[PDB]
DNA sequence: CTTGACAAAAGTGTTAAATTGTGCTATACTGGGAGCCGTCACGGATGC
């Protein structure tokens, strides 16, 4: 599928091979093309199209169970305030990565034609950084201070904020 | 095309007695729907007269040969006693979308 | 004390005027007129001359003098050359 | 693009050569009017106007259009400057 | 290196610091000549106190004050307190303002115009 | 229509008045309608009674009472003859003899006090100006740690900004503890001498804390007394002056204990009590009683800094950026500051009248001179930063102008002291300044919003309201708490679940100094009103606020400011709930002020009959031309006989529909791209909106001019302009000026002027032609108004102020000033900006027919194109929401009200979406039609990408479809259907003031600066380019040197050059060589002057004249 | 082509009022005034 390396690739080798005038044209033509085909592909954003893939209820019932091992943990004297503090943030920062490889394995397997994944995909719109937080969740946030939340955000733009999320992020 | 208003100098005034302003009674205007039963008819021009207390509709203006107002009831503005209304409303026959930028009639 | 030096004989009209007026205004709780003005300052005073004396009182505006609220843009900026063609 | 300009700029060692020539021939072609052109007159370039097909009135379109002839001439030192302007009002007089 | 030290002072050119009537009628002026009044006025008055025989103590005293003068001109705001015209604190641009900085007439008007 | 609302949380109290933080501060401040006698210590009321009485000593001008008269002119007449809205100030004063006994009183004009209007803003100079509030560090004690010693702490005590040095206790690495007063560094033990403290004193108050007392001690100025270590402590405060007593005792008295120079400040002084456990009886660092000082704030101080130091209980650090150690100066505390620096330059102007003598006939009115009092508060409205001019391009427009705050300003903070802690958002801003509202760019977190519920206290301190919680039942107590306050509770969030008014959830999301936490319901004290209180009200507009990035949010609630009104401005489909509040505040609408029945309705004026029986004649605003330009008009909502209820709807202001909010229009929007119009954030509008008149604005242009009297004669107003035909003075009356109605286009004549040539002799050549014609020159010229390029439009109003005329003080030499109204019906085009109040912007890019745009099966065309790529990346998915609601109600042929973060959920849209399929489609069955075969292969497609389930009905597909937002889609340019099924919807669309008329700009020669001789800036004054360094940059590295000389020289400020290339392109030549720049012969010129010999050398070092010979004696 | 003739138009020498510059006020008076410090790192010098 041509996508934003492979078109700037042949943007490159026709410019090697034919020079600054046919590239031209041939960026002109695919200019041309690239317009008409979004147009009638029938492209749109509908907040379906942010799908929630189910294992994200999955990872946080098991963040929360891990959660309550560092916190009993905690009482019993094994780790310090630092190291749970730590424990904290590597269970989250794992979470929210295996969420976006949920999100994106939901999208290659179920999905191959959906907005976000396509554009993202292709290079047109958007990283996974993002379609995360649309379809996932937006994770940890930091204090101005530059210390890490304990509790990051587990809603996505999708399902919408609560108002301490929000004031937080 | 054009509407003229006596004691009116401009879109952008209000008439004594008159609830609307000039800019909504050309809206209310532009809503008009008149009928040409003569093919070769191409310019027509409707005389309204009218006093407060009433509310004015496209029925009061007055009757032309070979013209037929297709919304008699459409509201064109709301006189209060003491107002008066009249007013030249000049009909042209054409296709498409003309700004008054462009005619200038 | 003026970049455009005045004679001392127009100075002290300048501030016998301003005297002048500052008494008239706490009288009147207003700013006075030109012709309440001249009444007040005597004989051979109307209001065409305490306009003229006003006028000629005017001190002139720096070049520098900024404008908006960083120190970017200057009156010299908007003045155009009008003596050259 | 303009037309034949990688044949431009392959006739030329700098790219900025290319450039000098073109503008110089240019102002050549103007101080003259047009008279000293190498170009054929079905190659003249020419323009699409109401009042019917016309020369193109700009120069530096002609210049370009006469190098990728080959019919010009360009370099170092080929002539005295002022013998060059003397000699080429006597052939164009304008 | 004794030209370091100023006997004659250079004076601008006066359409470089022009004093013009705006179209309201008001007159618009540079602060140049405003810095360079200041510098005529207490060269003036030094040479009356001269000539009167004054005391050295007010010899001294306008003889500092013509050197702050010459300081002003030349880069107000360098040494001591800058020079403001009556009614604002706005400093008067000096010689060295017009020539340095983002606002400067190398960096407004030479390296962009 | 009807108006479905949503939402679960109940608002036990609505929101405050809006413009209170101006209203009530200035009220305040004036204090114009309590009795004097009743007047409290505030205010200008606390500024009299701080600087009277004024004790030359013996006269002595004391203050007894003030009064405000009533303004010399309405609003109205202000803004027409361009004067100041405002009261005249008389104080009554007595004069007192202390050797005679004899008191004489009379009343004195104070000059005038500016009056802030109704809706709290001023009229300055016939403009209307907004007064920010401003942030700043509260006064106080503070006590903050060394980042250079750690384990070591500084104490700082803040005065009143202007009103007395910042003072610095610090424990020397040595031991001593330094006090730092304006820049110098001494030992404090030398201080509380002074203020009489003894050796065994200080060992017993601060000998509890480790050795620290220890460095409190030096044997020599105990040894001293009080009066000497003053005198020591003198020297080393002002080295060099003499020091006299009688001068030592008056600096130390002038710099901790003078009452008139040293103000701690109400909140100061409160916050110095809260912080050491004090109770100070004034707000100076010490008083000067009984011929001593006596500490009042050093020995607390200290006292904490060691207990600090020591590391004792119940002492800690101070954040200073805590909101509750942040403090707002409103309008009336900023007026009144300077109108005790007036008032201060007043009274010693009446010490040294007091000292000129003549006391026998000595007056307070004589000793009184108010223009010093004038001067400081006609500086403070006019060139202040906080005194601003007011945004009024929509009635939200001022609003949001009057709830700015602001961290610069005089006594505030710049730009390069505002790190990232100023301008990050504090926890403490929860509740209390908007952590979304905030200009992008430099001044991001520097100028701020208060939030929707906060209000400000007597003390300046943000205070925001919670609902009080006991026994884990919520109850309808509302208290307003400060930051500092606030720390000590635990409060749950407001959207914790209620079993009625008892908390129902075991789990409740709350915040203990400001972290979040999970609490048991007994743990709740304090619950969130709504979560409304969190942002301001430009935020609180934004529907499914919680769905969108905070950077977007942002976007969206900063240009709703900038919405222009618009002839037919529609309520958006999906509302907050605050359309109408905003509205009813801004007072630019006009509402029943009780129960009655209308009598008159017209365009000018509104007449109701109340029920007690009088008459109430409301004028109408009418075509008013706002400062953005934007016409501010109210438009009748009622006809005649019509009953009102207090409250009631009278007339529609500017934006507005039937007393809601109106910044836009509601158009039918589908999310696709198309053709590349849509590219990088381009729309593509509909050529239907035009036809009815959507984004269809009214603009108002102002044009001045005055007639002169000149030492060769006066400029004549008139319509015999020489050398100008009769087409050209066709508009103009006899007068001279145009008349009312007339269509002006660039180049038309609005007034006509003629001037007095200067006297110079002509050149030859005109001499020559002026003969052969036979025609005697005249003595004046044309110097009329003419209409500037790209402007224009019909007049509508001419204003004609002469001399003499009352209340018109124009300027010496002025005969006349004529101005003169153009208004402008703009109707939307490309280049026209259009945004929506989720942060998507564009510009219009293309503008279709209704033929060739993507159109419902049942024929309804779409109004704007939005491309989809706009976002993912920007992540504000509100106003796909948004879309899908309004695709709901514009079937259902409803409204929606959607509370932020408590609201309409996605299953409540999609059933919504299900009754509208039922009227989408059911209506296409009952017509007689079925399934389309174009539906047929889109919904083949639309099964493919998993968006239907395969195996149902077309009918049933089509409705999955429809809950998802939607539809299938036909290209109006083929006929054939969109691929895939497109979100269709109906979103509230604004049209911003920035618009490409405004904005066109170009010039081929004009005007040049004085002094560099290079071409003025800006469109106004038809101003070139600026080609700065990095465009330089760019043509140097293009090798474009000849393109760069140009720009350099020929067309800029090559004089020559200039003026030769002019002249050889209009005779068909080619432009000659360009020669020297003239900035660099200023350059030389200005060297020069430095002294400095710059000389222009050749190949043989030879000096080179780049001055022609001009400059060589 | 000159040559008179005119009524200005322009230059010019007085004279007056208007304007401008200068001196002078005699109880005794004898060292100012406004500020008043929320940024940061960088050289470079200047002395402990
Ligand atoms: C191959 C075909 C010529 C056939 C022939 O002459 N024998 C040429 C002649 C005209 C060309 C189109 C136009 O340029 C418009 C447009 C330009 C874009 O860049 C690319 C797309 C378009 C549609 C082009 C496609 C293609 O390139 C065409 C059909």
């Amino acid at each position: 599928p041509q996508e934003k390396n492979s078109l700037k690739d042949l943007v490159y080798q026709a410019f090697l091979r034919l020079g600054m005038e046919k590239t031209a044209r041939l960026l002109d033509a695919l200019k041309y093309y690239g317009f008409t085909f979004s147009t009638t592909s029938g492209i749109t954003i509908g907040i379906d199209d942010a799908v929630i893939p189910e294992e994200k209820k999955q990872y946080l019932e098991e963040a929360d169970r891990k959660l309550l091992q560092i916190e009993q943990a905690y009482e019993m004297g094994f780790l310090t305030d630092r190291e749970r503090y730590d424990q904290i943030l590597q269970l989250w920062t794992e979470t929210t990565e295996k969420v976006t490889q949920a999100v994106f394995k939901n999208f290659e397997e179920n999905y191959p034609f959906n907005p976000l994944y396509v554009m993202a995909q292709s290079g047109a719109r958007g990283n996974p950084q993002q379609i995360r937080q649309l379809c996932g969740l937006r994770g940890l946030m930091q204090k101005p201070s530059g210390e890490t939340f304990e509790v990051p955000v587990r809603s996505s733009f999708r399902e919408g904020l609560t108002v301490l999320e929000y004031f937080i992020s | 095309t054009s509407v003229y208003i006596e004691d009116v100098l401009h879109e952008f005034s209000t008439i004594p007695g008159v609830k609307e302003d000039v800019v909504e009674i050309i809206l209310n205007l532009k809503e008009l729907v008149v009928r040409f039963l003569n093919p070769s008819l191409q310019t027509v021009t409707l005389l309204l007269k009218a006093e407060g207390p009433k509310e004015v509709k496209a029925r009061d203006f007055l009757p032309v040969a070979d013209v037929e107002i297709m919304n008699p009831d459409l509201h064109i503005a709301t006189l209060e006693e003491g107002g008066r209304l009249n007013m030249e409303v000049r009909v042209d026959r054409g296709v498409g979308y003309v700004p008054a930028e462009k005619h200038g009639i | 004390a003026r970049t455009i030096r005045i004679p001392v004989h127009m100075v002290e009209t300048i501030n016998k005027l301003s005297r002048t007026a500052r008494q008239l205004q706490q009288e009147l709780g207003r700013e006075p007129t030109y012709e309440e003005i001249a009444e007040a300052m005597g004989p051979g005073w109307d209001a065409k001359r305490v306009e003229e004396t006003l006028k000629i009182a005017q001190e002139p505006v720096s070049l520098e003098t900024p404008i908006g609220d960083e120190k970017d843009s200057f009156y010299g900026d908007f003045i155009p050359d009008e003596h050259l063609p | 693009a303009e037309p034949g300009i990688d044949k431009l700029f392959g006739m030329v060692d700098s790219k900025y050569r290319l450039t000098v020539v073109v503008a110089k021939r240019a102002q050549q072609l103007l101080r003259h009017g047009f008279k000293n052109t190498v170009l054929e007159p079905e190659e003249r370039p020419k323009m699409q106007t109401l009042e019917g097909l016309f020369d193109d009135p700009n120069a530096v379109t002609w210049a370009m259009k006469e190098l990728l002839t080959g019919r010009l001439v360009f370099g170092e030192n080929l002539v005295p400057e002022d013998r060059l302007q003397k000699e080429m009002e006597r052939l164009y007089p304008v | 290196p004794e030209w370091m030290i100023l006997e004659a002072v250079p004076v601008l050119p006066p359409d470089l610091r022009p004093m013009v009537q705006v179209d309201g009628g008001r007159f618009a002026t540079s602060d140049l000549n405003d810095l360079y009044r200041r510098l005529i006025n207490r060269n003036n008055r030094l040479k009356k106190l001269l000539a009167q025989g004054a005391p050295e103590i007010i010899i001294r005293n306008e003889k500092r004050m013509l050197q702050e003068a010459v300081d002003a001109l030349l880069d107000n705001g360098r040494r001591g307190a800058p020079v403001t015209n009556p009614g604002s604190d706005r400093p008067l641009r000096s010689l060295t303002d017009i020539l340095s900085g983002k606002q400067g007439r190398f960096r407004q008007n030479l390296l962009g115009k | 229509m009807e108006i479905k609302r949503f939402g679960r949380i109940r608002e036990v109290i609505p929101l405050p008045p809006l413009t209170e933080i101006q209203v009530e501060s200035y009220r305040r401040a004036l204090q114009a309608d309590v009795p004097p006698e009743k007047r409290e210590n505030v205010g200008i009321q606390a500024a009299f009674r701080e600087t009277f009485p004024i004790e030359e000593e013996g006269l002595v001008l004391d203050f007894l009472e003030y009064r405000l008269g009533e303004p010399p002119f309405p609003q109205d007449e202000c803004r027409e003859k361009d004067l100041t809205y405002q009261a005249p100030l008389y104080a009554r004063l007595q004069l007192i003899h202390k050797d005679t006994g004899l008191i004489k009183e009379d009343e004195v004009f104070l000059g005038h006090i500016p009056l802030m209007t109704e809706d709290g803003s001023f009229i300055i100079n016939g403009a209307d100006r907004v007064i920010v509030s401003q942030i700043h560090r509260s006064p106080g004690v503070y006590f903050t740690p060394d980042p250079a010693r750690p384990g070591r702490y500084i104490a700082s005590i803040i005065p009143l900004p202007k009103r007395g040095p910042w003072i610095d206790l610090e424990v020397e690495p040595n031991g001593v503890v330094s006090m730092k007063v304006n820049k110098r560094k001494f030992p404090l033990v030398l201080l509380l001498r002074v203020l009489g403290y003894d050796q065994e004193t200080l060992a017993r108050e601060l000998g509890a804390y480790g050795e620290l007392v220890q460095g409190l001690m030096d044997e020599s100025v105990f040894a001293m007394r009080p009066e000497e270590a003053l005198i020591r402590l003198f020297t080393l405060l002002r080295p060099g002056d003499p020091p006299k007593r009688d001068k030592a005792v008056a600096y130390v008295y002038g710099l901790i204990a003078d009452p008139r120079r040293y103000d701690l400040g109400e909140a100061g002084r409160y916050k110095a009590e809260e912080k050491l456990g004090i109770r100070l009886s004034g707000r100076t660092l010490a008083r000067f009683e009984d011929g001593e000082f006596k500490d009042e704030v050093f020995l607390p101080t200290l006292r904490y800094l060691f207990a600090l130091t020591a590391g004792v209980p119940g002492h800690e650090v101070d954040d200073i950026d805590h909101l509750g150690n942040r403090r707002i100066r409103t309008v009336g505390e900023l007026m009144t500051d300077q109108f005790r620096v007036g008032l201060a330059r007043l009274a010693r102007g009446v010490r040294e009248r007091m000292l000129m003598g003549s006391e026998d006939s000595l007056t307070p009115a004589k000793l009184v001179n108010s223009r010093p009092l004038e001067a400081a508060i006609r500086e403070f409205f006019s060139r202040s930063q906080l005194s601003q001019f007011k945004d009024e391009t929509n009635p939200l427009s001022s609003l949001r102008h009057k709830r700015r705050i602001s961290a610069l300003g005089p006594g505030g903070l710049t730009r390069e002291r505002a790190g990232f802690d100023v301008r990050d958002v504090h926890r403490t801003h929860y509740g209390r300044i908007c952590p979304v509202e905030t200009p992008e760019g430099a001044n991001i977190g520097l100028i701020t919003s208060l939030a929707a519920y906060a209000r400000v206290d007597e003390l300046g301190f943000i205070r925001t309201p919670y609902r009080r919680v006991v026994g884990g039942v919520v109850t309808d107590e509302v208290v307003y708490m400060t930051a500092t306050e606030e720390d000590r509770y635990t409060i749950a969030q407001a959207n914790t679940p209620l079993e009625g008014n008892r908390i129902a959830a075991e789990r409740v999301v709350a915040r203990r100094k400001g972290e979040p936490v999970i609490v048991s319901p007994e743990e709740v004290e304090f619950m969130d009103v709504s979560p409304k209180q969190v942002f301001s009200v430009n935020t609180n507009l934004i529907p499914f606020l919680e769905h969108d990035d905070a950077n977007r949010a942002l976007m969206g609630s900063n240009m709703q400011t900038q919405a222009v009104p618009l002839i037919r401005a529609q309520a958006p489909v999906v509302m907050t709930g605050l359309e109408e509040r905003v509205v009813r505040d801004s007072l630019a609408a006009l509402y029943a002020e009780e129960d009655g029945e209308v009598a008159k309705v017209d365009g000018n004026r509104i007449v109701v009959r109340y029920e007690d029986g009088r008459l109430v004649e409301y004028p109408l605003r009418r075509f008013y031309r706002s400062n953005q330009g934007t016409a501010l008009d109210q438009r009748p909502r009622v006809v005649v006989g019509q009953r009102v209820r207090k409250g009631d709807l009278l007339a529609d202001g500017p934006a507005s529909e039937n007393g809601f909010l109106a910044l836009g229009q509601n158009v039918l929007v589908a999310i696709m791209p198309f053709d590349g119009y849509n590219f990088e954030d381009a729309i593509v509008i509909s050529e239907e909106l035009l036809k009815r008149d959507f984004y269809t604005s009214i603009h108002i242009e102002r044009y001045e001019i005055e007639a002169r009297d000149t030492k060769l004669g006066p400029e004549r107003i008139t319509r015999d302009i020489p050398h100008l035909s009769e087409a050209a003075l066709r508009d103009l009356d006899e007068e001279g000026v145009v008349r009312i109605g007339a269509e002006v286009k660039p180049g038309d004549i609005l007034v006509g002027r003629t001037s007095f040539k200067g006297e110079s002799e002509p050149t030859p050549e005109e001499r020559l032609l002026r003969s052969i014609f036979g025609e005697k020159a005249r003595d004046v010229k044309d110097t009329s108004l003419r209409v500037p390029p790209g402007e224009g439009g019909i007049v509508v109003r001419t204003v004609r102020l002469r001399r003499g005329d009352p209340g018109v003080e124009l300027k010496p030499g002025v005969r006349e000033v004529v101005r003169v109204y153009v208004a402008q019906k703009r109707k939307l085009q490309v280049g026209d900006k259009l945004a929506n109040r989720h942060g998507n912007k564009g510009v219009v890019a293309k503008i279709l027919p209704v033929e060739d745009m993507p159109h419902l099966p049942d024929g309804t065309p779409v109004d704007v194109i939005l491309n989809p790529l706009g976002v993912p990346s920007r992540m504000n998915l509100g106003q796909i929401l948004e879309t899908h609601l309004g695709l709901a109600g514009y079937f259902l042929g409803q409204r929606y009200i959607s509370p932020i973060f408590d609201g309409a959920k996605e299953p409540e849209i999609k059933e919504l979406l299900a009754q509208a399929f039922e009227v989408y489609f059911g209506k296409r069955k009952g017509e007689g039609f079925g399934v389309d075969k174009r539906e047929v292969e889109v919904l083949r497609r639309a099964e493919k990408l998993g968006l239907v389930t395969p195996g149902k009905t077309p009918e049933e597909q089509l409705k999955e479809l429809f809950l998802q937002g939607k539809v299938v889609l036909y290209d109006g340019r083929t006929g054939e259907p969109i691929e895939g099924p497109i979100v269709v919807g109906q979103m509230f669309i604004m049209k911003l003031y920035h618009m490409v008329e405004d904005k066109m700009h170009a010039r081929s020669t004009g005007p040049y600066s004085l002094i560099t001789q290079q071409p003025l800036g800006g469109k106004a004054q038809f101003g070139g380019q600026r080609f700065g360094e990095m465009e330089v940059w760019a043509l140097e590295a293009y090798g474009a040197a000849h393109t760069l000389q140009e720009m350099l020289t020929l067309k800029s400020d090559d004089i020559e050059g200039r003026n030769a290339a002019y002249e050889a392109i209009i005779k068909g030549e080619d432009v000659p060589e360009p020669s020297v720049p003239e900035s660099f012969r200023v350059l030389v010129k200005e060297l020069q002057a430095l002294a400095l010999d710059v000389q222009t050398l050749d190949e043989k070092d030879n000096p080179v004249d780049i001055f022609e010979g001009l400059a060589s004696k």
